[PDB]
């Protein structure tokens, strides 16, 4: 139930991180996109941040809380499962040799990481119902883009921990009819 | 209306007690005392004023029940049982007299202030509240003079609580707080609904207090910028002290 | 049902002072053992001179270790119970008796009575990556009773 | 917020003599546990002859181990506090009382008081490659208090 | 945010190491280049040193220091993240059988490593806002260049440690009102 | 400079009798820890009956373990110092005081004085392949002083 709400909240936070990273260091515009685009859509020349889902690890056993609806006398069980999803967050920004204010894709990825690990953004994300774990590596690798030049595609995995709730029904009881047998 | 920081005194002679009580019943805590209608060589209201300036509130052994004291050089304003009881129910600290197998004793009988709805209604308890607010405000003032402003997110609560908490350690090892207490249904519900979590009433039941700071945004008279301010809530545990003993000697 | 699984387990706790008609703990840890018990002794033997084995049926009390996922409702109840039972300076500890009922999914129920908390961490320890480390709690019970088959 | 993350933590310290209105520790280690606590005892049981378990509520003091990145402002302040409290030759040690407040990001706060430093490395050890080894510090506090939920 | 300034400082240090390497042992000129060249450009015949970014590992949790601006009563929070970047430093120098003063690419790579592990260059690099960890291996591998001859392309990994600062805003407070409630 | 590197460290040793205006050790081991220190104690706590925590500030002396590369000038000087200090048959041991100064690259300097060698190997051990095993030496100093920040 939390794929879309998380994806939207992460899009909002990532766009906020791009607006902040436009202040310190400068880029010509930016985009934040999902890597596995469900329709044929090109990569964009402008400095971009891509993100994608990789795993989904439940954490601990599900916790069930029993809630009375008080109308039909049905114990609605709420099975809350804790989940750590993993987001692969990458960046793409071609480097122009002529320009002097050079800012590589490593800068963009690193500022995204450092912004998302700072305490104020942690508190804001907590106010937005999830939280952020540590990022222990940022991997800057090289490849050939479609113009037969060389480009860097840094990426890192961010663990986002949240809750998702399951609502089901169970029967209630307000009686106790014991049979006291003698040995 | 100030509530904090002050206990204040009212000097009146006898037979003014009913009218004064009617006008001043409630209104946080005020010390009404019966003045001896004969003379004024006693400064009467100095009874709260003296003990309050002798507690020292740093060495274990504070609180004195404010009732059974032995003020010398003072005049017995009440010396009859009916007079003592009629002065009572209208507050009034009558510095009476009694007798016990000879002698005459003295006493500063009764330490109820006025209060009545929810206030401390006791000079000992209100006294401890006064010095708790004093020490906490002083600690915060020193915190802010040291470094100005606290990051009002989650670490500001950390510095605020960490500076406040030695004051609470002094309070626990002073007699103001109380280790035990048996917070019951009314007190349980009240503690739960003021600000604390569902399981905060437990802590007051075993430790003596529950302190937590939040931050609130407010606007001042001229400051267009929305300023932020701390909010510490601390749950005093009160503390009882016996003043009457009842015996049942059997078989003679 | 002679199955080996235990997913679906529940731990009903009852404390005579702190939690009369107490709570349920269902949010067990995933890395550590949810329910663990050190091996009972129940007897002890010694060999004689010519080979006569001598058996003593030493009375003993059983132990349980429950691991829970940190900062959670049942665990918060557990830590409240432990704080009510622990003893320090300027606090009063309630000497209560706790009872723990496990209703594993296959149907059998194990109930232990006349116990007490025996450990705890009291502080949410933080692991390296940032995850809170799972919190174990240990109890020692007097009487154990098994009820229900399948 | 029952969330398991703790990234966003902080450790306020106050020493009555050394650091009145003290410092912030926020640069915890990455390999070792940032905040760790050995398991509390809080009780002890002994079994009689006929099975009567006897419960003793032993008074005990909790412990905290904080691992920090060395040669850092919070870490330098911690080393200064420990060196002030430690006792050597020709130096004077200030027997003070320290208080530690952890404000985990989910909102809950843990405050521990009437404590003192119990260990430290006192020299910046160098690892094999050349990195500084993370420095641990152990305190034993007398009173612990949990404040605030979610 | 820091990678570009680090790349410039690494370029300066590598050119200094090449000027030193021209003294002890002799080469016909030298060049220092980034391996993943953002435009199509050839390799140089002259003895070269290449460098490239490989990983980026944060070290320890971010350290947040709060600073009053004193003007708008805003706490600028400074999240400093400790960072170990990893640089793949390689060399390329064809070996001529005819010449007698032979100096293989292994010599150039080894001299770069030993220069960058000496204490004086360490203290200089510290004065240039970062420092260098140990190099535990130098791998000399063989390949076929564009002339169907055999060349060696030695390379090693250099860990460089520094800090990256993030500035964000937080709200201040200069007061405290309490509620001393009783039981 | 708050970085975590320590490459460029130096150990200036001074012995009162053996090496007045002594030597420098820079060829530390690569596999073992170049500089190590066991955790200081600096205090020790007990708990009374009602929970009164009790502190003793036990005096203690810090320790250092330096691992050095076999058969080098620095370690040869170290072994000369230790053999001068060690006591055997028919040889005379010089009871001297030693002082170790570590100047880590970042600028801070830790100086320890009134010490003595506490261990050594005395024979160059050979590992399996043929490499000489790294030699550890241990000292226990009386007074440690930290000087210099960045």
């Amino acid at each position: 139930m939390f794929d879309g709400e998380l994806i939207a909240k992460m899009v909002v936070e990532l766009n906020a991180a791009m607006t902040s990273a436009q202040e310190a260091l400068q880029f010509p515009d930016f985009e934040v996109v999902q890597k596995a685009q469900p329709t044929q859509q090109g990569t964009s020349t402008r400095p971009t941040i891509f993100f994608q889902k990789l795993f989904d690890i439940p954490r601990g056993w599900p916790a069930t809380d029993w809630h009375l609806d008080n109308t039909t006398r049905k114990y609605v069980e709420i099975t809350r499962q804790h989940v750590e999803t993993t987001f692969q967050i990458s960046s793409l920004h071609w480097q122009n040799p002529e320009i002097t204010h050079v800012v590589t894709a490593s800068d963009i990825a690193n500022y995204v990481r450092a912004y998302f690990q700072a305490r104020s953004t942690i508190e804001r994300v907590k106010e937005l119902d999830f939280l952020i774990l540590r990022v222990s590596q940022i991997s800057n690798e090289a490849f050939e883009n479609d113009n037969h030049q060389f480009e860097f595609h840094p990426s890192f995995d961010m663990v986002v921990t949240y809750n998702q709730y399951i609502r089901l029904y169970e029967n209630a009881a307000y009686s106790a009819d014991g049979v006291l047998i003698g040995v | 209306a100030q509530n904090n920081q002050f206990i204040y005194t009212v000097a009146t002679s006898l037979a003014n007690l009913g009218t004064l009580f009617d006008l001043v019943k409630g209104n946080a805590g005020t010390g009404l005392h019966v003045l001896s209608a004969t003379a004024a060589n006693d400064f009467v209201e100095q009874c709260p004023s003296e003990i309050f300036a002798a507690t020292n509130y740093d060495e274990p052994g504070a609180s004195q029940n404010y009732m059974y004291y032995q003020f010398p050089g003072r005049n017995i304003t009440v010396s009859d049982d009916t007079v003592a009881n009629t002065v009572d129910k209208s507050r009034g600290n009558y510095i009476g007299v009694t007798q016990a197998n000879g002698q005459q004793l003295a006493f500063y009988q009764r330490g109820i202030l006025c209060g009545g709805p929810t206030d401390a209604v006791d000079m000992n308890v209100y006294a401890n509240e006064i010095w708790l607010k004093s020490a906490i405000a002083q600690a915060l003032l020193d915190l802010f003079l040291n470094v100005n402003a606290v990051p009002a997110s989650s670490t500001g609560e950390a510095m605020v609580l960490a500076v406040l908490q030695p004051v609470l350690d002094k309070a626990t090892a002073n007699g103001t707080f109380t280790y035990g207490k048996e917070i019951s249904a009314v007190q349980q519900q009240y503690i739960t609904q003021v600000t604390g979590d569902r399981r905060a009433w437990r802590q007051v039941q075993t430790l003596g207090y529950w302190i937590n700071i939040t931050f609130s945004s407010y606007t001042n008279n001229n400051t267009g910028l929305i300023e932020w301010k701390a909010n510490y809530t601390l749950i005093y545990s009160k503390g009882d002290a016996i003043r009457f003993v009842e015996g049942s000697d059997v078989m003679i | 049902m002679i199955n080996i699984s235990a997913f679906g387990s529940i731990c009903q706790f009852t404390a005579s002072r702190t939690f009369p008609n107490g709570f349920t703990v269902t949010e067990f840890a995933d890395d550590a053992d949810p329910i663990d018990s050190p091996p009972f002794t129940a007897a002890d033997t010694g060999v004689g001179l010519n080979g006569d084995m001598v058996v003593w049926n030493r009375a003993n009390i059983l132990e349980v270790v429950v691991n829970v996922i940190p900062n959670t409702e049942g665990e918060r109840n557990l830590a409240v119970l432990l704080d009510a039972n622990r003893t320090g300076k300027d606090k009063s500890g309630a000497r209560d008796v706790v009872g723990l009922v496990v209703a594993m999914p296959d149907g059998s129920k194990i109930t232990c009575t006349n116990g007490t908390p025996i450990d705890g961490v009291l502080i949410n320890a933080v692991a390296s990556v940032g995850r809170l480390k799972t919190k174990p709690y240990r109890f020692r019970f007097e009487k154990v009773i098994k009820a229900g088959t399948s």
